[PDB]
């Protein structure tokens, strides 16, 4: 998917 | 750092199913009762002609949002299985980045219907001829046979719910950092599978599972034509 | 760094910004007019703090989404390692929506837009947070008063973003680069357009930095007890 997407997914805030 | 990064008891198994269970129930996105209710709202031929004047950067937007969508749903599931959040960050990033997808291509059976061949998409059933503009033939043809085997097995919420657990919790993804507590939190949850299985005479799901490969073989497909869109 | 490359990276950096700003400042400015009544204010004031809670973190969940929006049009940004990537975001991205918010502020009547609408900190009172909402207004207010150009944020947030001495940098030779080269560009650019004031008038390093830790702090307490999912518009 992304590394980023993945942490984003998990922590929107 | 929890109960689950050593060897459980069967009681606290049973627990853990219950959990999982509950999980998937609060994250599954589109509820089961509706998507087999909706399964009498067939998108028209006029609907269908629609779809397919759009151009394929319109129809991108449309499924990359609902994919984005579906990969947020299997977040709030992984971070609601035991010991998952008690993971280190890296841990978490990297059973997501390489199960997520996976866990939506399994998730995408239960808005199936094999009888028509069609796929609930916007509100509506429809074959795979909808997605034309993507010029994605293959990948959306290999995604409906996927989907039309996994849903002869008859797979119930329970099953979805531990199998998807487990297609997450592998302690085989290149780049953990606490492999040890993966394998735990994994060596618990297939008990929980095989355990939850014999206790509804479902034993005979298991030599019907995907092979090794499959999921992820398709997965892989998927992402190279999403990098390019 | 010659005129032209630097001037380059000023143009692109704003272009980034006003393609990622969320709310058009046109649009934030005329409905400075359109301020919520006594009886919509009350109407706030009675919803749970679970109500306004779920209602705030998904609007500060869409704000990062833009945020990371922003990041990701930035010159060699999306050529750092992911790491140094989360490292910039994680710790930035919140601080850049806190600068963000001047844009949607006025200074007038001490108002901000919420949920279309403008409305004082008193809309917030259920959530029980009236010091922390006080400190965001107050700077929020502090901005304000330094006419902050559209231009002049997109190049301060940039900077808020691209910082080397963020722990746990990778490629912390590379981010510093980026970082002197975005300085370039911010100075020159003020040194254009007769602005080289607002520097000294800038907030100190420390204050956005206490303020996010400070917000939070208490963005924890109710995320454990109550998890949303909200929908996420973009990429290209
Ligand atoms: O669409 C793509 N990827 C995708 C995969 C699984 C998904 C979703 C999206 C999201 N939604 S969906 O868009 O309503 C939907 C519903 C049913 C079938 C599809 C089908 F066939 F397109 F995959 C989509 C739920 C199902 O989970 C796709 C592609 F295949 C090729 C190129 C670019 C793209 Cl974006
Ligand atoms: O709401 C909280 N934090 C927040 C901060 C910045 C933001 C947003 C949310 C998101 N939106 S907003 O909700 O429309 C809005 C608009 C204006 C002012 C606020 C104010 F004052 F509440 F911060 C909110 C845009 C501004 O960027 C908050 C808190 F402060 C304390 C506890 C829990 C929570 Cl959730």
């Amino acid at each position: 998917v992304e590394r980023l997407q993945i942490f984003q997914h998990l922590h929107p805030i | 750092e929890n109960l689950y990064f050593q060897g459980a008891s069967l009681t606290e198994i049973e627990h853990l199913v219950q959990s999982v269970c509950k999980s998937y129930r609060e994250t599954c996105q589109l509820r089961l009762e509706d998507l087999l209710r909706q399964r009498s709202n067939i998108f028209s031929r006029e609907e269908v002609t629609g779809y397919q004047r759009k151009s394929m950067w319109e129809m991108w937007e449309r499924c990359a949002h609902h994919l984005t969508e579906a990969i947020q749903y299997v977040v709030e599931f992984a971070k609601r299985l035991s010991g998952f959040m008690e993971l280190c960050q890296n841990d978490q990033i990297v059973l997501l980045k390489a199960g997520a997808m996976e866990v939506v291509l399994v998730r995408m059976c239960r808005a199936y219907n094999a009888d028509n061949r069609t796929v609930f998409f916007e509100g509506k059933y429809g074959g795979m001829e909808l997605f034309r503009a993507l010029g994605c033939s293959e990948l959306i043809s290999s995604i409906f046979d996927f989907s039309h085997s996994l849903s002869a097995l008859h797979f119930s919420e329970d099953e979805i719910a531990l199998y998807t657990a487990l297609v997450l919790i592998n302690a085989h993804r290149p780049g953990l950092q606490e492999k040890r507590k993966v394998e735990q939190l994994q060596y618990n949850l297939e008990l929980a599978f095989h355990h939850h299985l014999c206790k509804t005479h479902r034993q005979s799901i298991l030599a019907k599972l995907p092979p090794k490969g499959k999921l992820r073989s398709l997965c892989s497909q998927h992402v190279e034509r999403l990098q390019i869109f």
